């Protein structure tokens, strides 16, 4: 399911905000 | 009407906003004044602690900066655009700062503290938010964003880590770091991965719809318990977004799915709020009909989930945090560049 590979992902902790 | 209230209002608001705009509040406190507590937040834009105000026993949030950390990562302007904005800015689902002041090393802001933790903390441990609950925050953003943007700021940041949520169950909306107040085009590359818009991630040239955008990210994640365009790496979470493409779950009723569509826009002359009608084409949209637009900004609506109250400065909604020293050396450190904070 979607919300499986989700969760099995790297991103489902906080997530950092980029910049050039 | 109810579109001219709200006229009135923000008119009010921004004769409000000027005033500390074109003349700042500047070093309001000391550091000697708080007793630390912990780390609540850490990251490459600061860390955030809460502290106690020994002569009122109040509890807040400090924001610390290391001004050479901030001049490295080349955050210089847009530091100075977050305390200039947070400062001058006062609406009930913004985060209030109580204080700023600066030393040899640091530059902190004093918020109030919300020990009820983040949006993202609750979503991730339930999964998902009934469209009810999804609403219900939902429509704080979107008077939010209506008060922003009336006062030509970009906010820039929209995620569920950046609400907290109070004590009757409302979001505050925190970190400044990326708002800027600008009438024109902007240019910069900042956001999160997950959140941006394609006009961002292509490099063109953008304005405040890319906070609306942002919000139809938000409210797909919240109402799904995962984000619309997800993957391992960030460039393949950009090949996603440009792709004009965007897959909803079969629990979705058909109302959201149409107002995610006009905020997934890519086409920036078709997207909700930027349109001649802007705010209300998603004010009067039918998945938000049953909203009272009033009542949630009066706070008169009932809360789909209130975070357990453990005490003023209780910190078990909050992840632990490896402590460091505040320093703070004997040599003025970057004085020129914050000369304004
Ligand atoms: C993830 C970052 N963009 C940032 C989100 C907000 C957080 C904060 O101010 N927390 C807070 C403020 C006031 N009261 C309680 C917690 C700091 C980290």
């Amino acid at each position: 399911t979607t919300y499986a590979d989700f969760i099995a992902s790297g991103r489902t902790g906080r997530r950092n905000a980029i910049h050039d | 009407s109810e579109q001219e209230s709200v006229k009135e209002f923000l008119a009010k608001a921004k004769e409000d906003f000027l005033k500390k705009w074109e003349n700042p509040a500047q070093n309001t406190a000391h550091l000697d004044q708080f007793e630390r507590i912990k780390t609540i937040g850490t990251g490459s834009f600061g860390r955030v602690m809460l502290v106690k105000h020994m002569e009122t026993g109040n509890h807040y949030a400090m924001k610390i900066l290391d001004k050479q950390k901030v001049v490295k990562l080349k955050q210089i302007e847009h530091t100075l655009n977050e305390k200039r904005i947070l400062q001058a800015v006062n609406f009930p689902f913004l985060v209030k700062l109580e204080f700023s002041f600066k030393d040899n090393s640091n530059l902190y802001m004093v918020m109030e503290y919300m020990p009820g933790g983040d949006m993202f903390s609750h979503l991730r441990r339930i999964g998902r938010f009934s469209e009810p609950h999804a609403r219900f925050y939902a429509a704080q953003i979107v008077l939010t964003f209506e008060y922003l943007h009336s006062l030509d700021l970009i906010y820039r940041d929209l995620k569920p880590e950046n609400l907290l949520i109070d004590q009757q169950g409302y979001i505050k909306v925190a970190d400044f770091g990326f708002a800027k107040r600008v009438k024109g085009r902007t240019w910069t590359l900042c956001g999160t991965p997950e959140y941006l818009a394609p006009e961002i991630i292509l490099s063109k040239g953008y304005n405040k719809a890319v906070d609306w955008w942002a919000l139809g990210v938000l409210i797909y994640e919240m109402a799904a318990g995962y984000p619309p365009f997800f993957a391992d790496q960030p460039i393949q979470i950009y090949e996603k977004i440009v792709s004009g493409k965007v897959r909803f779950p079969s629990h979705f009723s058909s109302d959201l799915k149409d107002l995610l569509r006009n905020l997934l826009q890519v086409d920036l002359t078709k997207r909700f709020g930027n349109l001649k009608n802007g705010v209300n084409d998603i004010k009067n949209h039918k998945w938000f009909a049953t909203t009272d637009w009033i009542a949630i900004y009066q706070r008169k609506v009932e809360a789909p989930f209130i975070p357990k109250f453990k005490g003023p400065g209780d910190t078990s909604n909050f992840d632990d945090y490896e402590e460091e020293e505040i320093r703070v050396s004997i040599n003025e450190k970057c004085g020129k560049e914050f000369s304004e904070f």
